[PDB]
């Protein structure tokens, strides 16, 4: 993951930024589908 | 039963902690006890494996 302040909205920001590792859980399961969550 | 039951009749607590090795993650270590760190000398080092 990485966090960075940007200015563009409808388009992804211009520039380069590496992402650092944050979590390395050994879940030891296999995943074939995913979904996001939202707050209303 | 009695609080001073003899062997073979008194309650027997058992724990069956089981060692398992499968597709589940294998977080297995060894009997490595920490030792002092020396410097400025030719030594055999083992940092995290
Ligand atoms: C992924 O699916 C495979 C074979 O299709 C199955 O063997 C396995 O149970 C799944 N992997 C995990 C870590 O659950
Ligand atoms: C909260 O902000 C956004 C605006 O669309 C949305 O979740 C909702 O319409 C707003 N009002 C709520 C959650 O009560």
């Amino acid at each position: 993951s990485k966090h960075t302040p940007i200015n563009l909205v409808r388009d992804l920001p211009q520039g380069f930024s590496a992402l650092e590792p944050l979590v390395d859980l050994p879940i030891g399961i296999n995943i074939t589908r995913f979904q996001t969550l939202l707050a209303l | 039963f009695q609080p001073t039951n003899g062997v073979g009749y008194q309650p027997y607590r058992v724990v069956v902690l089981s060692f398992e090795l499968l597709h589940a993650p294998a977080t297995v270590c060894g009997p490595k006890k920490s030792t002092n760190l020396v410097k400025n000398k030719c030594v055999n080092f083992n940092f995290n494996g």
